[PDB]
């Protein structure tokens, strides 16, 4: 009944784990980076890191461990993903395809038994002989790796602990053998087994069991020269080897505590460790020769080595260049040198990785005025923690911009000698062609007496020698310049008005009727060098530099008219090569054959919009990849800018939107405007990287930015942020921010970095006169702010302190009452250390003058403020299970008149038309009505079956939305029957489906300009945002028809049905998908192969490819 | 165990308390 939609828009970038080893062969260094449900693959270089594969899995990844079993070259990988799936898969390159196949599959499920803190845990045989794996409390799983045992077969052994934390196989033992660290009453301790996989117990372990500091969460295996284990927790820095004991308790690590380790020395004398604020570590391991015995060691040292971001994982890769994988910032890669500069640093950074990290809350926001917003988010955390300002499309820079109608040609030229920069446009209109002269910002007109004032002409510019080329239907001539003049001319011996012509920077080609003239443009003089009729008519020319050739290029390509094709075939002597078909029929207009790497690439833009792709190489041509794609309705030329290195081409569509390449795919990341016709590069010296752009009835000029499909523009505050308001009116943003803070010996506290909190420009303080009522010496405290960011220069034009310790909440910016004025709203919650539920908060509404911050009204409110809404002209609130409407009079007060208080902690809040969506921590999604007449609540509908909420909205006026902590989602609807009892108090969930994250906020808006009804935003902890939209009737049984026929085939890396995963789950209930439509697998659709389509249900295929299409750019 | 700030953590990702402990104490 209730039909909808679920779709991706940017994937998720916290990192969970990483490892390295031996993948791509034996003798490479590779890194592996784990993301929620994504796995990508980095090998080493001299200088950094470079990507080679993507892969998705229908689960979430827990585990990730290599090993080298007896008798192959490369490593093994062991991945269990959140609902226990169990998989075996390694690395097949066979050619230039790169796949990875599943040597294994299972699924460890059981029936009975309870899932556990710290999740799960995943270790191998130093000697490749099992592999553990603890799953369930008091059970702990072991997978034989003998050759037989395809189908991951394990068993069960039972445990007299129940609560295990770590756990890590011994170096240079006999037999397999554990040691771990586990939790019982009185303390945690280590203490070792031995496994027998023939008799299925646990013996002895090598040595008795012994005590550890009451918060080890951390073991290391030590190698083979000392063998036994590190043990890492707060003041503790320990080794164990069956007698020998050893320990340090450095004096620096009180304030911060360890994340991550990575050992460095394979022999193991160094080591790396990772803190929970920043500063890396590098630990000793000092040795000592015994006369005739084994090496051994005598003590620890450690050392402050350098400052990074907070660490979730961390691997010293080698030759002092280390990882820094950070989950809650920005990761970087880092340089450790052998001289410390100022203030004693190693340290050297040479990347940073952008992460949005836990995207807390954002708003929709259009900055100037056209029909597309951009979203900005709170990300980030204590110390990264920043504004983001995601744009889709990148944005223009204009500078010079005047209606000027359509644009056949445009051109530059030098009216100097070959100089800098040029200093010379030509304009060319409907059919002549118009010489400018720009000298400056300023535009005029000159006419040269060389040239031709009334007739079209292809080419105008310059290819080098000093001299001037002229390309048109009634002749072909050279120009003089110092002269500027004439030196010779020549005409057609057909009188044929030319089609068209082709010369970019060192020759110009020539296409009449059904032959082509050729000349290669010489020294102040031409003559005819080549000529061949081609068979049917020709339509377009591509000529221009490849490589090491100073514009001559050995080959040249055709365009065709009625049954579009390319024709590789050379310059110099105009021989055949090979002939290549295209489809379609429709006209197209212009083609090009550009390199970007060293895969060459030819780009055809045809005439519906469609961007079709052949390949070409210099010395043979063969043809490489090919697939069917379609774009806007109007006809497309791509022509060349100039923006890098490895720079790329335009074109000219519906609406403008740049190709890039990042590493070997085309980018189809958009521009915002609104239509294009014709370029040509301008570099002036003032215009130091524009572009002459021409358009139906407009000229547009500016500068690029980045390249790829999401621009994020990162804002340092060294901020906290939390919530995030619009005030158009007040031409600024309302930002929400909280500090870390030491209280000192003397009572008061300073602080302990500098920070926007206190750094700016103004700054006041709450000055509340109703709380009247214990902090200790050394301790934490936390200090709330609102931040006022000018919504132009993004700079702190102010900033407001809240009381001490006001934990601030909510913020709404709205127009109240009959006031014309708009204001600034908070709901706060004075938090305590040793109580358990806010009872209390203010609800402060701030007048922002020209520069100042003034205050109004504080009317004290019974508990925490969860969240506000304007209903239509009161105040909608809700307070600790309840929720209430306001009024705004106009002596500037605010009164109470109707509540509700039968929820339990009704948290989030949406309202329509005159009904009210109340989302719960743990019941359900609930229905009020707000009845005009005598003015109060009444219930229209509820849900049981209870669930524990993330995000609440409402989709239209009849159906309802929720998300809950299970990482599912499910679209409720109103049941539609008789004998309105009781039974019309009952809501249907209709849809059902397991999205595998987490919800954090739901926003109506779409970041696009100005199928499917509805529009909804969400972001996510781990940095993904996503999109949820309804659907009628044919759509979707025509799409969930292509899902069966579609995940019927689809092979999962694990080759785990596709139906499983996106089925509905949960602690106790478990149902398949029903109402809903799968984004990730539909716009999957287009990564499957031709003939695999044709496989595909084969009613047709491009019908559906349509649909794909069409459903994919609403996100 | 106070509301406010482990429902902050579950936004922020840190491993908060169990569903089933607010089970209990609910």
């Amino acid at each position: 009944m209730s039909y909808n939609y679920v779709v991706t828009a940017q994937k998720p970038t916290a990192v969970n784990g990483c490892v390295t080893g031996h993948f791509t062969s034996a003798e490479d260094l590779n890194l592996l980076i784990a993301k929620n449900t994504r796995l990508e693959i980095y090998v080493v270089t001299a200088e950094g890191l470079r990507p080679v594969k993507e892969v998705g899995m229908y689960g979430k990844i827990a585990v990730m461990e290599l090993f080298r079993p007896k008798g192959e070259s490369k490593d093994l990988l062991f991945i269990l993903t959140a609902k226990y799936n169990a998989c075996i898969l390694e690395y097949k390159q066979s050619g230039e395809s790169i796949d990875i196949i599943t040597r294994a599959h299972g699924n460890v499920q059981d029936r009975i038994g309870r899932p556990s803190e710290t999740g799960i845990i995943g270790i191998i045989d130093p000697e490749c002989r099992m592999i553990g794996l603890r799953l369930y409390d008091g059970l702990f799983k072991v997978i034989p790796l003998d050759r037989d045992n395809k189908e991951l077969k394990a068993f069960n052994i039972r445990l007299e602990e129940l609560h295990v934390i770590d756990v890590k196989f011994l170096y240079g033992c006999q037999a397999p053998t554990i040691c771990f660290v586990y939790q019982d009453p009185q303390g945690r301790h280590v203490k070792t087994y031995e496994v027998s996989l023939r008799e299925k117990e646990f013996n002895k372990g090598p040595w008795k069991q012994e005590n550890v500091e009451a918060e080890a969460s951390m073991v290391i295996a030590v190698p083979e020269p000392f063998g036994g284990a590190i043990i890492i927790g707060q003041e503790s820095i320990t080794y164990h080897n069956g007698d020998k004991y050893l320990a340090i308790a450095p004096p620096i690590i009180k304030q911060s505590t360890i994340v991550c380790h990575n050992r460095v020395d394979p022999n193991g004398s160094r080591y790396l460790l990772g803190d929970m604020e920043g500063r890396l570590f590098m630990l000793l391991l000092e040795k000592e020769e015994q006369m005739d015995g084994t090496v051994t060691l005598k003590d620890l040292r450690v050392e402050l080595l350098g400052e990074t971001s907070i660490a979730e994982c961390l691997t010293y890769l080698d030759n002092g260049v280390v990882f820094v994988g950070s989950r809650l910032g920005d990761s970087q890669l880092v340089k450790l040198n052998v001289d410390s500069n100022e203030q004693g640093s190693y340290v050297v950074a040479m990347e940073t990785f952008t992460n949005l990290g836990p995207i807390v809350d954002m708003c929709v926001v259009d900055l100037e005025r056209q029909g597309q917003g951009q979203l900005v988010t709170c990300s980030g955390a204590f110390k990264e923690g920043s504004l983001r300002i995601i744009r889709n499309g990148i944005g223009i820079h204009e500078h010079a911009s005047i209606d000027l109608p359509g644009i056949k040609g445009l051109w530059p030229l030098r009216s100097d000698p070959n100089r800098e920069t040029d200093d010379t446009l030509v304009l060319s209109f409907v059919g002549q062609t118009r010489v400018l002269m720009l000298n400056g910002e300023e535009v005029e007109e000159t006419e040269l007496m060389g040239f031709v004032d009334d007739q079209q002409t292809f080419f105008c510019g310059n290819v080098a020698h000093q001299q001037l080329i002229q390309i048109t239907s009634a002749s072909v001539r050279l120009v003089s310049q110092e002269p500027k003049a004439l030196v010779s001319e020549w005409k057609e011996p057909q009188a044929k008005n030319i089609s068209v012509a082709s010369c970019n920077s060192s020759q110009v080609v020539v296409a009449v009727g059904r032959a082509l003239y050729y000349l290669q443009i010489h020294p102040q003089e031409l003559r005819q060098i080549s000529h061949t009729e081609m068979e049917h008519e020709v339509a377009c020319l591509d000529i221009t530099p490849l490589g090491d050739s100073n514009g001559l290029s050995p080959l040249c390509a055709i365009g065709l008219w009625t049954d579009i094709s390319a024709r590789i075939l050379k310059l110099p002597s105009f021989e055949l090569l090979h002939k290549e078909m295209l489809g379609g029929e429709i006209i197209p207009r212009s083609i090009l054959m550009t390199t970007f790497e060293s895969s060459h690439y030819l780009l055809c833009a045809l005439g519906d919009g469609a961007l079709f792709y052949f390949g070409l190489n210099i010395e043979t041509g063969l043809l490489s990849d090919r697939k069917k794609v379609t774009l806007g309705t109007q006809p497309t030329v791509l022509r060349t800018f100039r923006s890098l290195s490895t720079t790329n081409v335009f074109a000219c569509s519906d609406r403008p939107t740049v190709i890039y390449s990042s590493n070997h795919k085309l980018v189809f990341s958009n521009v915002n405007l609104k239509e294009v016709n014709y370029m040509c590069p301008l570099n002036s010296d003032g215009y130091p990287d524009s572009l002459a752009l021409a358009n139906n009835s407009t000229l547009t000029i500016g500068t690029i930015d980045e390249i790829q499909k999401l621009h994020i523009r990162t804002v340092p505050l060294y901020e906290s942020p939390r919530k995030i308001c619009y005030q158009e009116v007040s031409q600024c943003f309302g930002v929400l921010s909280s500090r870390i803070e030491v209280q000192d010996t003397s009572g008061g506290t300073t602080a302990l970095r500098p920070s926007a909190s206190t750094q700016a420009l103004s700054s006041s303080v709450s000055s509340s006169k109703l709380f009247s009522s214990e902090t200790s010496f050394g301790e934490e405290v936390e200090v709330h702010n609102l931040l006022i960011i000018d919504q132009h220069t993004f700079e702190v034009l102010h900033a407001h302190q809240f009381l001490q310790n006001e934990y601030a909440l909510s913020l709404v910016s709205c127009k109240l009452g009959k006031d014309p004025n708009t204001y600034f709203i908070v709901g706060t919650a004075m938090v305590y250390p040793e109580e358990a539920e806010p009872k209390q908060g203010r609800i402060v509404v701030f007048q922002y003058s020209d520069g100042k911050l003034q205050t109004v009204a504080e009317k004290e409110v019974k508990g925490a403020v969860y969240s506000m809404v304007e209903f239509n002209g009161k105040l909608l609130a809700s307070i600790n299970s309840t929720v209430r409407l306001y009024e705004w009079t106009t002596e500037k007060e605010l009164r109470t008149e109707c509540n509700h208080y039968n929820n339990i902690m009704a948290l989030y809040l949406k309202t329509k038309g005159d009904f009210i969506l109340v989302g719960d921590l743990m019941r359900s999604v609930l229905l009020l009505a707000y009845k005009p007449m005598e003015g109060n609540f009444e219930e229209i509908a509820r849900d049981f079956n209870p669930n524990w909420m993330s995000a609440v909205e409402i989709l239209d006026d009849d159906n309802f939305l929720g998300a809950e902590n299970a990482f599912n989602l499910f679209v409720c609807q109103k049941d539609s029957a008789a004998t309105t009892d009781e039974e019309r108090q009952h809501l249907q969930e209709v849809g059902l489906f397991h999205l595998g994250e987490f919800v954090n906020v739901f926003c109506h808006g779409s970041l696009v300009m100005q199928p499917t009804q509805g529009s909804v935003l969400f972001g996510t902890v781990n940095g993904m945002i996503g999109l949820v939209t309804s659907l009628s009737e044919s759509w979707y049984n025509l799409l969930l028809d292509m899902q069966n026929r579609l995940n019927k085939v689809i092979k999962s890396v694990g080759k785990i049905e596709h139906s499983f995963w996106r089925s509905f789950h949960t602690e106790r209930k478990t149902e398949p998908a029903t109402g809903f439509i799968d984004g990730d697998l539909i716009e999957s659709f287009l990564d499957i192969s031709r003939p695999k389509m044709q496989e595909v249900v084969a009613a047709t295929a491009d019908d559906l490819i349509k649909v794909v299409e069409e459903l994919t750019r609403i996100h | 165990q106070i509301l406010p700030k482990v429902l902050h953590k579950r936004t922020l990702g840190l491993p908060a308390m169990s569903t089933t402990d607010l089970e209990a104490y609910f």
